[PDB]
């Protein structure tokens, strides 16, 4: 949960 | 399989960037050489009305 | 050729998503 | 699975990036080509300013 | 004086198209730098996400 | 960038 929430925030910040 | 991937795709990417430099230089030279045409090929035939 | 390389990369994307 | 929807976004954004870098660079160069077109269209308007001017004045030099 | 004013008009018109084309070449380098810079920002983000 | 992405896919495949 915490890793893929951190990946979502990283990836919206890459888009 | 994936070790064959890492060593195959990267020696290809070395040969591909040895061509991507030529295709960036030709695309850069298109934009410039067309800006050269935009003045020179207007002047050329316009000044042939005046050659007469 | 870019679609075929995207089919290759797409298996490992959907796998590393699912494997979380 | 609420986390897999984020792993799928991170996997799809990597696939997307392979067209997105071309879409960005094409839409950059198509804007930049419209920008070199708009400076060169104002050069057609300068050369029209000279054309309306030589039409008005050099025709009246021929009347002169 | 009208013939000199017509020769300097050709020099004006030629040198305008020449410097408009060199300006259009500098804007073409500016636009090619953008389309490489849009790739570099995307390659940096893809690399950092892939590592993490 | 298909290669730069594929080297990153192999570090993901090593996890998978």
């Amino acid at each position: 949960d915490l890793s893929e929430a951190a990946n979502r925030n990283n990836d919206a910040l890459r888009q | 399989l994936r070790r064959q991937v890492d060593q195959l795709t990267n020696d290809k990417a070395r040969v591909e960037v040895e061509r991507d430099n030529l295709a960036e230089d030709i695309m850069r030279l298109r934009e410039k050489l067309q800006e050269e045409m935009l003045q020179r090929e207007e002047a050329e035939n316009t000044l042939q009305s005046f050659r007469q | 050729d870019v679609d075929n390389a995207s089919l290759a990369r797409l298996d490992l994307e959907r796998k590393v998503e699912s494997l979380q | 699975e609420a986390a897999n929807r984020n792993n799928d976004a991170l996997r799809q954004a990597k696939q997307e990036s392979t067209e997105y870098r071309r879409q960005v660079q094409s839409l950059t160069c198509e804007v930049d080509a419209l920008k070199g077109t708009n400076e060169s269209l104002e050069r057609q308007m300068r050369e029209m300013e000279e054309n309306f001017a030589v039409e008005a004045a050099n025709y009246q030099d021929t009347i002169g």
